[PDB]
């Protein structure tokens, strides 16, 4: 079909300190797709979600259609890229009180099944999940799904970057493998649904992080067991070289971070086209 | 400064005898004697390989791991064999079966603790430890197994000190063993994930380089070994000497490994002329680079001319002009821009010691990282599958407490290792 | 009045032993006479030991000879931070103990070799700790910058983009001599395909002697260290001038030695004699600090320079008029009793920000990139003492040295 990688942009609200230290909401939204940072270049995305858009809202905007294609027999990825404490875990799984990539994980679980339940007796559905964490370091392995997500979250590393709640230390990846088979006709269908929550994008753990990004920039081994097989790898279909992919770059409105935010707004912008190989 | 060699298996062991045969003379250490050193410089840095106890007895700080007594009992019953403190001998009188699960899981695993014991007695010798030198062959029951274990343990005990590995990867044309790819694929696996500098020397690549680059008609093993040991001396020990521009393991690694795989090199010695006649002395320098950089003369099996280079390290050791050295390297980098990967104005880490190989005027060890070594692990990896598919001599492994998933593991791993290396050839 | 000098790094020490030799040689003070007025720093004992074993053995106080038996490491970080740190205090102590004993001094001297471990790193913080302890003086550092194509260390640039950025704000005026563009000097202006690193050192070891040594030494037109940075940097970027020497004639081959000023000064702007690539056309754009030494008549200069100011093909300076700081010393230059340096009775160690390097700088910068191209030889410094920072951030450094030497002219 030759479809491009969609990219939505979610800005979180000014946190304690920023709104304490004063700080001002630096971004300016125009139309439902462009954001501007001062007198600079107006970045246009498939969608831009200001702090205010609700999590349910953030869903319909990103994840919703992905869930529809994975069931039509397509593969779908969704990953939140961003500078720690910009909103990734908040949008990918998190609590309720902000914009899009809202509760991507839980919201997807319901949608997926609500769709299956409504289909005829034949065509049995076979969904099996995989919940895995942190590729840079040592990789560590509807209700039924939520019980697992709960189990998985528990085990995941906890990180912190800016007046946020539990701050990641790994690239947690949650895979949903939806299989389908029409019992009558016998014609099957399947599709993998990667829901990745990327680690901080910010610039000895920082030399380690620059070494990891550099190595991944030039491509990494193709192993399947050990070291090779990790970060910048899981949310791979969430950035480039991919399927029906959708990336949600998270950004801090505070000027205190103006820079990184500009670095992020650039990733999404570039990824937009995603000239996969 | 300090260093702790590891003689895994018979081969790795047999070679130990040659690596130490040499090195010692390159440090004036007689059997049990002390430092007879023709000079005074072959002593200020010895520590790297010995320990102070008596005052005339500087004992090599290596480990001798093997599940076949007879072997170490041939190395310990011959020439320099009586210099290693017995504590060094971590034997495994078990059946050193030619399986990649005997000298690593069943027989060697026992003798290990009695080795680590010493590898610690030597490490905690004195001053500051740098790393350990490891000699062995990836084509035998202990060695690729027991020696590959010795490191997996070493690298857990001091993930700080370095680990150079001198492996005698299974020569192509003819294999001096049968399961070879089994014992090999299994050891390379362990290597790509513990040691951080490996110098792979082929056996038949040696014969050639030893029967045509040394009109030598009867190249006994002792020889091959001897030639190899000649290179591993230029590498380590050497750089632990002064120099206008000296480097050290770290320098060779931080300047040779662009991507974490670990990557394997291919060592090449400089003056490699037949005895009498040839003693042409054409060693001004262009003659050494002439040498080192030709196809033949690469202890590896593959030929550089068959694939770019990522890094190169001419570790010279003999008084020369930082100009005629730094210069030559260049033309070399331009006459062959073709194969030398995108960074021309570079890819040639020049190193320069001062004192040369005892009896020679000028030499230069070559450590090449030519993505070319892809075409070797390929080889190995092939041989595996072609025989794994039928589980050929697999019962000798499993029957020794192994796993059908263990072999799978290694191949893949080492097989992926081939993949990656190509990621740069392009 | 008087100065001190701090020879840092094996090289800065070899050059030191040299510049220090020429000295007594033209002051009638044999092996054992008075007392020097400098210090020697290195994290590799064996080299300072050469000053403790070889010639000029007892002309020093084992107190002005600092060593760190430990490890040198051809990496700035390890030298500046980690290791080099431990010694600094002690180092300083002498340049505070030797700085006291005197009578109203004028400045420090740093003899260092840009692309080394003990030379780049260490000094970085030595000059660093000086700019604060004696901001009220001259800090003329005599450097031997990276040979344009004939570098040695694999990392060199990492170590030199880092010694420039850290020293820049402390004083620059760091002469910078690169054999690569100079070494050719040893093959084009001295003839020898046998140049040991011990030579390129004798050379910078010369150009540097012209900076501190003799300058901090009385003369007909003294030039303090401060003087440099003032008359030499148009802008805060720790601007990097280039070092050049004039009578680089061979003490064996040719012999026209008696080459009156009018000649030795013209021999500075020809690009094939500037210890930094070599190809900036005639001379080509700058502030230049023409330090002369030996028998020189101020008119000879205030004429030889006039002739130049009107060669145009040497296209100079911008907004400010006149960029020629004429520094005249008395005592002629010296030469290793028997190295390969001619031994004239007058020389010109001219060092500017533009000139041929100028090009030299760029031709040496480009080099760097090629290798760094993806961190390059970074793994050689990290394990020694350095990050992707120091490299990339010392590259950006010189970048504004390519713009600087461009703006102040053209
Ligand atoms: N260049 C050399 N290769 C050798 C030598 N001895 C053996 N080998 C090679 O090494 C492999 C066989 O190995 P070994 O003698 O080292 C086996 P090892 O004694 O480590 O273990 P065991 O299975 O317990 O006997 C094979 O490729 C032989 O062909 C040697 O002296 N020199
Ligand atoms: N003109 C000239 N240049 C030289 C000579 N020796 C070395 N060089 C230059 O200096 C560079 C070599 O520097 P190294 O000796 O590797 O490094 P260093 O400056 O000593 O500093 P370290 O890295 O701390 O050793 C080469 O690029 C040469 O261009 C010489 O005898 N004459
Ligand atoms: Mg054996
Ligand atoms: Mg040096």
């Amino acid at each position: 079909a030759e479809c491009s990688i969609k990219v939505m942009c979610r800005f979180r609200p000014l946190n304690e300190a920023e709104i304490l230290r004063g700080d001002k909401f630096i971004p300016k939204f125009k139309g439902e797709e462009t954001v501007v940072i001062g007198q600079g270049k107006p970045y246009v995305f498939d969608r831009v979600l200001p702090p205010n858009t609700t999590q349910e809202q953030v869903y319909n905007a990103c994840a919703k259609q992905i869930v529809k294609d994975v069931l039509e027999g397509y593969n779908g990825t969704i990953f939140a890229y961003g500078q720690t404490s910009s909103g990734k875990t908040h949008t990918m799984e998190g609590k309720l009180h902000d914009p899009q990539l809202m509760g991507i994980i839980p919201r997807i679980a319901h949608d997926i099944f609500d769709h299956i339940y409504s289909m005829d007796e034949n065509l049995e559905f076979h969904i099996k999940v995989s919940y895995f964490e942190i590729y840079l370091d040592k990789i560590r392995d509807p209700e039924e799904v939520m019980d697992v997500i709960d189990e998985g979250k528990a085990n995941r590393h906890v990180a912190v970057t800016n007046m946020n709640e539990h701050s990641s230390r790994s690239h947690s990846i949650f895979l949903i493998n939806i299989k389908q088979e029409n019992v009558e006709t016998e014609k099957k269908l399947s599709g993998k649904l990667y829901l990745v929550d990327l680690a901080g994008s910010e610039k000895k753990s920082l030399s380690a992080l620059g070494n990891v990004i550099s190595a991944l920039a030039e491509g990494t081994k193709t192993h399947v067991p050990y070291r090779d097989s990790k970060m910048t790898r899981i949310l791979q279909d969430s950035l480039g070289g991919n399927c029906r992919t959708t990336i949600v770059i998270c950004c801090s409105p505070s000027v205190f971070n103006e820079a990184e935010t500009k670095s992020t707004l650039m990733f999404g912008q570039r990824a937009k086209t995603i000239k996969n190989t | 400064r300090e260093i702790v060699h590891i003689q895994a298996g018979q081969c790795g062991n047999q070679i130990g005898a040659k690596f130490w045969e040499v090195i010692s003379d390159e440090h004036g250490i007689d059997p049990t004697g002390s430092y007879h050193g023709d000079s005074d410089l072959q002593l200020e840095r010895i520590n790297v390989y010995y320990n102070e106890a008596a005052g005339n007895k500087y004992v090599p700080r290596a480990i001798l791991v093997d599940l076949e007594p007879g072997t170490m009992d041939s190395v310990r019953s011959g020439p320099f064999g009586q210099i290693f403190r017995p504590d060094n001998f971590v034997f495994g009188q078990s059946g050193a079966g030619n399986n990649w699960a005997k000298g690593h899981y069943t027989e060697g695993a026992e003798l290990v603790d009695s080795v680590l014991d010493v590898v610690r007695k030597e490490s905690e010798s004195c001053d500051c430890l740098q790393g350990f030198q490891l000699t062995h062959s990836l084509g035998g029951g202990t060695g690729s197994g027991m020696g590959t274990l010795l490191i997996s343990k070493i690298r857990e005990e001091y993930p700080d000190r370095i680990m150079n590995t001198f492996s005698v990867v299974p020569s192509p044309k003819v294999s001096d063993t049968v399961v070879e790819p089994y014992n090999a694929t299994l050891s390379v696996h362990q290597l790509v994930e513990n040691t951080d500098e490996t110098y792979c020397i082929d056996n038949e690549a040696l014969y050639d380089i030893c029967f045509r680059t040394l009109k030598l008609t009867t190249p006994t093993y002792g020889d091959l070994n001897h030639l190899v040991s000649a290179t591993m001396s230029g590498v380590t020990t050497c750089l632990r000497f002064p120099g206008q521009l000296n480097a050290d393991l770290r320098k060779l690694a931080v300047n040779m490994v662009p991507f974490p795989r670990l990557h394997f090199f291919m060592p090449g010695f400089a003056p490699l002329t037949s005895r009498g006649s040839q003693q042409y002395r054409a060693l001004t320098v262009p003659e050494l680079t002439q040498q080192m950089f030709d196809a033949k003369n690469m202890m590896a099996a593959c030929d550089p001319r068959h694939g770019r280079y990522l890094t190169v390290a001419a570790v010279f050791r003999g008084r020369m002009s930082m100009k005629e050295v730094d210069e030559q390297m260049l033309n070399v980098q331009n006459k062959n821009s073709s194969y030398f990967v995108e960074w021309i104005p570079n890819n040639v880490k020049t190193a320069v010691c001062d004192i040369p190989p005892r009896g020679l005027k000028m030499s230069a060890t070559f450590i090449g990282n030519s993505t070319a070594i892809q075409e070797l692990f390929k080889r190995i990896s092939e041989q595996f599958t072609a025989m794994f598919r039928r589980k050929a001599f697999l019962h000798w492994y499993t029957g020794e407490g192994m796993d059908e998933m263990e072999f799978t593991e290694a191949e893949s791993n080492m097989n992926d290792l081939v993949s990656e290396y190509q990621q740069y050839q392009d | 009045r008087e100065c001190i000098s701090i020879h840092v790094g094996q090289a800065g020490v070899q050059i030191g032993n040299a510049c220090w030799e020429l000295y007594c040689l033209e002051h009638g003070i044999q092996p054992d006479g008075h007392v020097p007025r400098a210090v020697f720093v290195d994290l590799e004992p064996t080299v300072i030991d050469e000053v403790r074993t070889g010639t000029y053995r007892q002309l020093f106080h084992p107190e002005q000879l600092i060593t760190g038996k430990e490890d040198a490491a051809n990496n700035y970080a390890r030298g500046h931070y980690t290791i080099g740190k431990e010694i600094i205090d002690l180092v300083l102590d002498r340049i505070r103990k030797l700085a006291d004993q005197c009578t109203g001094l004028q400045g420090f001297s740093v003899f260092h070799s840009f692309g080394g471990g003990t030379g780049s790193g260490f000094t970085s913080l030595l000059m660093e700790r000086l700019s604060v302890d004696y901001g009220k003086k001259s800090k003329l550092e005599f450097s031997i910058y990276p040979a344009p194509q004939v570098s040695t260390a694999v990392v060199e640039p990492y170590n030199s983009i880092l010694t420039t950025h850290t020293t820049l704000e402390h004083s620059d005026c760091a002469f910078m001599v690169d054999n690569e563009a100079i070494y050719d000097i040893c093959r084009r202006n001295l003839d020898i395909e046998r140049p040991t690193y011990t030579n390129l050192n004798r050379l910078i070891g010369q150009i540097v002697s012209s900076i501190t040594a003799s300058l901090r030494f009385d003369g007909a037109l003294n030039v303090d260290l401060t003087e440099f940075q003032t008359n030499l940097v148009p802008y805060p970027r720790g601007h990097f001038p280039l070092a050049t020497y004039a009578p680089v004639i061979s003490a064996e081959k040719a012999y026209h030695e008696q080459l009156s000023v009018a000649e030795i000064t013209n021999a500075c702007f020809e690009p094939a004699n500037q210890m930094v690539k070599c190809d900036p056309r005639h001379g080509k754009y700058m502030a230049c600090c023409l330090l002369y030494r030996g028998d020189v008549v101020p008119k000879d200069v205030n004429a030889a320079i006039a002739t130049i100011k009107t060669k145009r093909t040497i296209q100079f300076v911008d907004w400010c008029p006149t960029g020629f700081k004429v520094g005249i010393n008395y005592e002629p230059p010296t030469v290793v009793p028997g190295g390969d340096l001619a031994k004239v009775q007058r020389a010109v160690c001219m060092l500017s920000n533009t000139t041929a390097i100028a090009e030299a700088w760029a031709r040496l910068d480009h080099k760097f990139d090629l290798m760094y191209a993806k961190r390059a030889f970074v793994h050689w410094y990290v394990g020694e003492g350095m990050e992707e920072g120091e490299f990339s951030e010392a590259r950006e450094d010189m970048a504004a040295l390519e713009k600087d030497y461009e703006e102040v002219g053209v």
